[PDB]
C-alpha cells in the first residue's frame, strides 16, 4: 500500500491563526473557536474565526427567523405534540397563498400570510448574505468571484420563488417550505410544464451539474496525483510554475489530446458550476410564462 | 507538437503491457497498448452504432438509438437487429472504458504521480456497468438496461422513474442528489475563492492561501484549506455517483414497489403510529 | 419565439466562454514546439491571448503570461528515432539528471512566504510552538527504502506555518548530514518510516538544501522529482 493523501497520517498544530488583516475591522472579528482533530485528518483542524459585523447579524437573524417561522407552523401543524412533530416532520408543509390571492399581502396567517413572512425573513438573509460574500472579499482585497458566483444560485432561487410567481400573477406558483412537499412541487411543475427533460435549459443545466461532478472528480484527483510535488498550493504554482504542474498538465495533454493551466482550471471550474444554475434558472423563468409545454414546443423545435 | 516544458517528461517506460512495443506518441496523445485497445473498442462500436442506423433506418443523430433484447430474451443472445447489436456495443463501450483507464494507469507511471484519476474515473465506469450489466442481471433480462439514443436514454430515464412513482422518494436518490449539489457548490467556491486570490483588486499584489483560508473563516467560520478542498471536491463527487449506482443497483431488486411507500416503516413506529393530529392522523 | 432566441443565443455565448477559456488556458507552455526546441509549424486554431500581469508580494516582481519560454536548464535527453512521437531515453543517469519521472522545474531559487512575508515551510524545531497534535510522531522512527535497509532516521519534521501541516520529514544519513522527504512518500508506521519510492543506497542522491532551515521551490523541485523518479528508476532494487 502507497500512502494516497485522502487522510493526513500525522496533525500538526501552532498558534491560533487569526488570520491575515488588510483592510479588515478586527472589532468584529470572534476569538478561535476549538480544534477539532477529528476535521484534521481530512481538512483544517481550526474553527473560526469568524467575521460578525452589522450585516452579519442580520442575515443571521433573518435566516433564523426564517427557519423558525417555518417551525412553529409545523409544530402547530403537529397540534403542538413533540411526539407527531416528529413522526410527521418530512410531511409539514407551509404553503404559499391560493391563486386567488395573486400577488396581493391579504391572504389570512394560516393561508400564505405565513408563508410570506418566512419568504420575507429568506429574501434579507440571503441577499444580506450576498453582501457579506462581497464585502469580506473587499476588506481583503481579493477578487470579486464568490459573490460574482455566489449571484448565480442567487438567480435559480430568486426566479422560484420569486420572479416567476411575480410574472405568472401569483404567489401559488412559488415553492412550499417542507422536505416532502418541495419534491413534489417539483415532480408536479415537470407534469404541469409536459416534461422538463424536453426544456433544452434543463438538459443544460443537467450536462453541466453532470459536468461540475466529472470536472471536480478529474482536478481533485490531479491535485491529489501531484499533491507528491506540491501541486496544492495552487497560487505559487500559478506565479511560478512546478514540476507539479506540469504533470498535470501532461497527464491530461497525452490522455485527451489538451490541457489546462494551474490558473486555467479554476476558470473551466467556476463556469462549469454557474452554469448549473445559470440554465437552470433560464429554463425554470421560461416555464409557464413563454413556454407552456415543453413537448410543444420541441415539436415545433421552438 | 509538445508543449514548451514537455520534452524533459516523454521517457521509455511505465507501459503495462507489450515493453516498448507501444510506447509513443501521435501529436499530443499518448498510445501505449491500451490506446491500441481504445481506438479498436472504440472504433468496432462506433461501426456497429452506424450499422445499427442502417437497419433502424437513420442517419439523425436525433433519431439514432440502439435498444437492448426486449424483455423475453432474458440474459441470452439476440437477432443483431433486435438487441444484439447493443449486446456487442455495450462489450465494446465497456472495453472502451477500461482500456482508457488502464492507459490512464500507464501515463501515470511514465509520469510519476499517483494513480488517483484512473481511480476516479473507475467509480464513472461502475456507474455505468449498474446500469447496463449489474442491475440487467440482477433483474434478469438486458431489456431493463438504456437504449443508446439521445432522446430515448431520456424515455428510459423517465419510465423507469416513474414505475416507482415519483423516484425522489428513493433515499439513496437523495443522498446522491445532496452529494451532486453539494459538490456543484464547492466547485464554484473552489474556483471562485482562487481566482480572487490570484485576481485580486486592480494594482494590488496576488494574495496568499493565507488570505484563502481568511476570507471563509470571516465568510462561515471555517476553513478546510487548500489540500482539504482538493480531497473535499473528490469526496463529494464519487460519493454522489456512489449513491447513484446504490440508488439503482436496489431498485427492482431489494425495493420495487412506489418508493413514497418506503418512508411509512418511520411513521408506523409504534410509539407513535396511532396518536392523532398532525399529516398522518 | 423568446425561448428560440435564449436557446440560440445561448450556444453562441458558450462558444465565445469555450474560446475565451481555452486561450485562457494557453498562457503556459505555448507556442508549441517541434521535440529540438523550434516552434512548430502548427499552432492549431486558437491564438495566444494578450499578456497578463500578476503583481507579485514582497517585491518579488511580476510575471507576465504568456512571455517567452525556456527551461533554462540543461535536457539530458536523446531522440531513440528518426521521426516526431517517440520517447527519449536518458543520455546518463536519470535521477542526478533530473530527467522523466526524476524531473524538476527551474522555479525561483527562493523560499515561498506567507502572506506575512516569512518563509512559508520550517523545521519543527524552528517553528514557535508548533508541535505534532494527532498520528503516531515520525521523529525518531528508523527509515527505511524499498530494498527493506535502513536508510537513516527522521530527525525532524519541516511544516507549513499558515497552512499548519507537515510537507517533509527531515531524515539524518549515516554520514550525520540530512535529507527531505516529501510528506506524500513516506508511510509512517509504528517501529518505522516506509518509502517505497526509494531503495537505501538512492537516498544519498536526494538533492541538499543550501541552508539548513529552509528551503527554496527550485529545491523542492528537485527533492520532489527525484524522490517522484524512485517508482520507475529505482524498480530494479525493489521488492515489496
Ligand atoms: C432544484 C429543484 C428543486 C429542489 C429539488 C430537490 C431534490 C430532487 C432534492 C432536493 C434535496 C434537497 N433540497 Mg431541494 N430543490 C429546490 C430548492 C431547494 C432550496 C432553495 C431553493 O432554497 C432549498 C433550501 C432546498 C434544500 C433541500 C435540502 C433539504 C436537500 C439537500 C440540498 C443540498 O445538498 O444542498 C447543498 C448542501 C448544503 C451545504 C446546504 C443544505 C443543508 C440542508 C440540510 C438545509 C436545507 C433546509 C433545512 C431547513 C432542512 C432541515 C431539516 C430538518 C427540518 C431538521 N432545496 C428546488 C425547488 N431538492 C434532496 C433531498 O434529500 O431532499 C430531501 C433531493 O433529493
Ligand atoms: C447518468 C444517468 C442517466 C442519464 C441521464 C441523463 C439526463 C437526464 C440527461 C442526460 C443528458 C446527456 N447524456 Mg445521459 N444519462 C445516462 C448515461 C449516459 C451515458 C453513458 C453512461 O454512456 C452517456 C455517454 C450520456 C450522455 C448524454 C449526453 C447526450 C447528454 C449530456 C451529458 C453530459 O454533459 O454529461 C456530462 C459530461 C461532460 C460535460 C463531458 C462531455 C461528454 C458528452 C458531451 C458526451 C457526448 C457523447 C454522446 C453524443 C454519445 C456518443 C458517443 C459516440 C458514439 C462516440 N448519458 C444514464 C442512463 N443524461 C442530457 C441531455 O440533454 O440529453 C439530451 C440530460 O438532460
Ligand atoms: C420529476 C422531476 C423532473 C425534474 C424537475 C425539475 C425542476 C422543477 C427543476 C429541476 C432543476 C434541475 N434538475 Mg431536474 N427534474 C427531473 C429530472 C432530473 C434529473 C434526472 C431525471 O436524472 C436530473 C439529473 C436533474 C437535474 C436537475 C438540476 C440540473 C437542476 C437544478 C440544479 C441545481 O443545482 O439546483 C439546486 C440549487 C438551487 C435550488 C439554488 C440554491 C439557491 C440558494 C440561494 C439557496 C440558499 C438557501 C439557504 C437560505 C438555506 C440555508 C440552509 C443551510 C442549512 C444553511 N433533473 C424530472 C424530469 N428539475 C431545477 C432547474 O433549474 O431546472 C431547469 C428546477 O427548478
Ligand atoms: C422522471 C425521472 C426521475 C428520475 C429517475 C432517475 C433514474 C431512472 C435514474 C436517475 C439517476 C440520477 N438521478 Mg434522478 N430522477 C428524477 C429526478 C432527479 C433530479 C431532480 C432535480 O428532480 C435530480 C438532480 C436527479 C439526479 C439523479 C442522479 C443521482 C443520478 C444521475 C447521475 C449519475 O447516475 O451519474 C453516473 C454517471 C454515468 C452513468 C456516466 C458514465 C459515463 C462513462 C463511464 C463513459 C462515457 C464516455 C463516452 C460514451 C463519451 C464519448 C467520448 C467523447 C469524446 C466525449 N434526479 C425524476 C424524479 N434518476 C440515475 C442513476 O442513479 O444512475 C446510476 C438513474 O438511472
Ligand atoms: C453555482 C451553483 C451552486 C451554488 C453556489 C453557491 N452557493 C452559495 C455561494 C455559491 C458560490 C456562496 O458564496 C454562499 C456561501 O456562503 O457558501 C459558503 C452559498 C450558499 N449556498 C447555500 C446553500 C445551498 N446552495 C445550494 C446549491 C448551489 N449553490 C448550486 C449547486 C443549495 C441547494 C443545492 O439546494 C443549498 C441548500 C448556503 C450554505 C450559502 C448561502 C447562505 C445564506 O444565504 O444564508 C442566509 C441564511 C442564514 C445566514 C442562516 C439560515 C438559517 C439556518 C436554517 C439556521 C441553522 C444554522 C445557524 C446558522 C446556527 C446559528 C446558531 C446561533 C444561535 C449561534
Ligand atoms: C465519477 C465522477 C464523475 C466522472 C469522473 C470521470 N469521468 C472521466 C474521468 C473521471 C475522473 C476521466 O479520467 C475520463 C476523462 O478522460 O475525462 C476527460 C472521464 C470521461 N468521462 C467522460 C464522459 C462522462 N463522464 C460522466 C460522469 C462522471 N465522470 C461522473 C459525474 C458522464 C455523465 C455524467 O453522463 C459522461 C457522459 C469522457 C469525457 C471520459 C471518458 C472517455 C473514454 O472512456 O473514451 C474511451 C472510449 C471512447 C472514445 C468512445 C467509445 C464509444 C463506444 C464504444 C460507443 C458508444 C456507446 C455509448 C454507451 C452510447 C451512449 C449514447 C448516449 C446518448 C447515452
Ligand atoms: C491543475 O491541473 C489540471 C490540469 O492541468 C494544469 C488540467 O489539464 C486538467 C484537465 C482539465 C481541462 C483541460 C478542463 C477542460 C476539460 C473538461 C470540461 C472535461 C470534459 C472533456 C472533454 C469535453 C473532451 C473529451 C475528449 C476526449 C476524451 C478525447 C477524444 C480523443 C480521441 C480522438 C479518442 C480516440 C482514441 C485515442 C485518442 C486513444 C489513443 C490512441 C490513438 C490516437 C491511436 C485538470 C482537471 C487539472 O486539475
Ligand atoms: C425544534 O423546533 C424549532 C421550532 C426550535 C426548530 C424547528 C424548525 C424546522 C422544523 C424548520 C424546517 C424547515 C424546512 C423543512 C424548510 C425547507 C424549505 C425548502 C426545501 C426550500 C426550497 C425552496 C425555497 C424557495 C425556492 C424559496 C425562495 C424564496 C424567495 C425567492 C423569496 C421571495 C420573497 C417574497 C415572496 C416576499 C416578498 C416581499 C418583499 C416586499 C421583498
Ligand atoms: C484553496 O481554497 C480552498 C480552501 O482552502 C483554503 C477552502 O477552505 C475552501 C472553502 C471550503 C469550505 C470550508 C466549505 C464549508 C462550508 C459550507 C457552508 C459548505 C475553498 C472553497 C477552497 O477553494
Ligand atoms: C459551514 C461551517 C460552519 C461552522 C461554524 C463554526 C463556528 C465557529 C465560530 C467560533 C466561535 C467560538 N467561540 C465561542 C470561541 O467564539
Ligand atoms: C469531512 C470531514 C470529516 C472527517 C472525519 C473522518 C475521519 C477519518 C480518520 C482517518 C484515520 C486516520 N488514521 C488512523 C489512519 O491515521
Ligand atoms: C464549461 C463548458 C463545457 C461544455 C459542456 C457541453 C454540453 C453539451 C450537452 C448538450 C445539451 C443538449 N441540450 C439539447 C439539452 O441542449
Ligand atoms: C465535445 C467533444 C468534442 C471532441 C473534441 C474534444 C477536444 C479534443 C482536442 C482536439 C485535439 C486536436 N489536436 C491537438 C490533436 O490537434
Ligand atoms: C450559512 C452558514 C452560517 C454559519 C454561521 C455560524 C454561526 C456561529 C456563531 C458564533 C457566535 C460568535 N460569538 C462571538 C457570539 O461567539
Ligand atoms: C466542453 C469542452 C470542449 C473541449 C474542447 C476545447 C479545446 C479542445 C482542444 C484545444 C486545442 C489544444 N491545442 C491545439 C491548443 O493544443
Ligand atoms: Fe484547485
Amino acid at each position: 500500500a502507497e500512502y494516497q493523501n485522502i487522510f493526513s497520517q500525522v496533525q500538526v498544530r501552532g498558534p491560533a491563526d487569526l488570520g491575515m488583516t488588510e483592510d479588515v475591522n478586527l472589532a468584529n472579528r470572534s476569538g478561535v473557536g476549538p480544534f477539532s482533530t477529528l476535521l484534521g485528518w481530512f481538512g483544517n483542524a481550526q474553527l473560526g474565526p469568524i467575521y460578525l459585523g452589522s450585516l452579519g447579524v442580520l442575515s443571521l437573524f433573518s435566516g433564523l427567523m426564517w427557519f423558525f417561522t417555518i417551525g412553529i407552523w409545523f409544530w402547530y401543524q403537529a397540534g403542538w405534540n413533540p411526539a407527531v412533530f416528529l413522526r410527521d416532520l418530512f410531511f409539514f408543509s407551509l404553503e404559499p397563498p391560493a391563486p386567488e390571492y395573486g400577488l396581493s399581502f391579504a391572504a389570512p396567517l394560516k393561508e400564505g400570510g405565513l408563508w410570506l413572512i418566512a419568504s420575507f425573513f429568506m429574501f434579507v438573509a440571503v441577499w444580506s448574505w450576498w453582501g457579506r460574500t462581497y464585502l469580506r472579499a473587499q476588506a481583503l482585497g481579493m477578487g470579486k468571484h464568490t459573490a460574482w458566483a455566489f449571484l448565480s444560485a442567487i438567480w435559480l432561487w430568486m426566479v422560484l420563488g420569486f420572479i416567476r410567481p411575480i410574472l405568472m400573477g401569483s404567489w401559488s406558483e412559488a415553492v412550499p417550505y417542507g422536505i416532502f412537499s418541495h419534491l413534489d412541487w417539483t415532480n408536479n411543475f415537470s407534469l404541469v410544464h409536459g416534461n422538463l427533460f424536453y426544456n433544452p435549459f434543463h438538459g443544460l443545466s443537467i450536462a453541466f451539474l453532470y459536468g461540475s461532478a466529472l470536472l471536480f472528480a478529474m482536478h481533485g484527483a490531479t491535485i491529489l496525483a501531484v499533491s507528491r510535488f506540491g501541486g496544492e498550493r495552487e497560487l505559487e504554482q500559478i506565479a511560478d510554475r512546478g514540476t507539479a504542474a506540469e504533470r498535470a498538465a501532461l497527464f491530461w495533454r497525452w490522455t485527451m489530446g489538451f490541457n489546462a493551466t494551474m490558473e486555467g482550471i479554476h476558470r473551466w471550474a467556476i463556469w462549469m458550476a454557474v452554469l448549473v444554475t445559470l440554465t437552470g434558472g433560464i429554463g425554470i423563468l421560461l416555464s409557464g410564462t413563454v413556454v407552456d409545454n415543453w413537448y410543444v414546443w420541441g415539436q415545433n423545435h421552438g | 507538437a509538445l508543449l514548451s516544458f514537455e520534452r524533459k517528461y516523454r521517457v521509455p517506460g511505465g507501459t503495462l503491457v507489450g515493453g516498448n512495443l507501444f510506447d509513443f506518441w501521435v501529436g499530443p496523445f499518448y498510445v501505449g497498448f491500451f490506446g491500441v485497445a481504445t481506438f479498436f473498442f472504440a472504433a468496432l462500436g462506433i461501426i456497429l452504432i452506424a450499422w445499427s442506423a442502417v437497419l433502424q433506418g437513420t442517419w439523425n443523430p436525433q433519431l439514432i438509438s440502439v435498444y437492448p433484447p426486449a424483455l423475453e430474451y432474458g440474459l441470452g443472445g439476440a437477432p443483431l437487429a433486435k438487441g444484439g447489436l447493443w449486446q456487442i456495443i455495450t462489450i465494446c463501450a465497456t472495453g472502451a472504458f477500461v482500456s482508457w483507464a488502464l492507459r490512464e494507469v500507464e501515463i501515470c507511471r511514465k509520469l510519476g504521480i499517483g494513480y488517483h484519476i484512473p481511480f476516479a474515473f473507475a467509480f464513472a465506469i461502475l456507474a455505468y456497468l449498474t446500469l447496463v450489466l449489474f442491475r440487467p442481471v440482477m433483474m434478469g433480462a438486458w431489456g431493463y438496461a438504456f437504449p443508446y439514443g439521445i432522446w430515448t436514454h431520456l424515455d428510459w430515464v423517465s419510465n423507469t422513474g416513474y414505475t416507482y412513482g415519483n423516484f425522489h422518494y428513493n433515499p439513496a436518490h437523495m443522498i446522491a442528489i445532496s452529494f451532486f449539489f453539494t459538490n456543484a457548490l464547492a466547485l464554484a467556491l473552489h474556483g471562485a475563492l482562487v481566482l480572487s486570490a490570484a485576481n485580486p483588486e486592480k494594482g494590488k499584489e496576488m494574495r496568499t492561501p493565507d488570505h484563502e483560508d481568511t476570507f471563509f473563516r470571516d465568510l462561515v467560520g471555517y476553513s478546510i484549506g487548500t489540500l482539504g478542498i482538493h480531497r473535499l471536491g473528490l469526496l463529494l463527487s464519487l460519493s454522489a455517483v456512489f449513491f447513484s449506482a446504490l440508488c439503482m443497483i436496489i431498485t427492482g431488486t431489494i425495493w420495487f414497489d412506489q418508493w413514497v411507500d418506503w418512508w411509512q416503516w418511520w411513521v408506523k413506529l409504534p410509539w407513535w403510529a396511532n396518536i392523532p393530529g398532525g399529516i398522518n392522523g | 419565439d423568446l425561448a428560440s432566441l435564449a436557446i440560440y443565443s445561448f450556444w453562441i455565448f458558450l462558444a465565445g466562454l469555450i474560446y475565451y477559456l481555452q486561450t485562457e488556458n494557453m498562457r503556459e507552455g505555448y507556442p508549441l514546439e517541434n521535440e529540438d526546441g523550434t516552434p512548430a509549424a502548427n499552432q492549431g486554431p486558437f491564438p495566444l491571448p494578450k499578456p497578463k500581469t500578476f503583481i507579485l508580494p514582497h517585491g518579488r516582481g511580476t510575471l507576465t503570461v504568456p512571455g517567452p519560454e525556456s527551461e533554462d536548464r540543461p535536457i539530458a535527453l536523446a531522440r531513440t528515432a528518426v521521426s516526431e512521437g517517440f520517447p527519449h531515453a536518458p543520455t546518463g543517469d536519470p535521477m542526478k539528471d533530473g530527467v522523466g519521472p526524476a524531473s524538476w522545474v527551474a522555479r525561483r531559487d527562493l523560499p515561498e512566504l506567507d502572506g506575512h512575508g516569512h518563509n512559508k515551510i520550517k523545521p519543527m524545531k524552528a517553528a514557535a510552538g508548533f508541535h505534532v497534535s494527532a498520528g503516531k510522531n515520525p521523529i525518531g522512527l528508523p527509515v527505511r527504502g524499498c530494498d527493506l535497509e535502513i536508510a537513516g532516521k527522521v530527525v525532524d519534521i519541516w511544516v507549513d506555518i499558515p497552512e499548519q501541516m507537515a510537507r517533509f520529514l527531515e531524515v539524518e544519513l549515516k554520514d550525520g548530514s540530512t535529507r527531505l522527504l516529501p510528506m506524500q512518500m513516506v508511510k509512517v508506521q509504528s517501529n518505522r518510516v516506509h518509502v517505497n519510492a526509494l531503495s537505501s543506497d538512492l537516498f544519498a542522491g536526494i538533492p541538499t538544501i543550501k541552508s539548513p532551515t529552509e528551503v527554496t521551490l527550485l529545491e523542492e523541485d528537485k527533492i520532489c522529482g527525484y524522490v517522484a523518479g524512485g517508482l520507475m528508476y529505482a524498480a530494479p532494487k525493489r521488492k515489496s
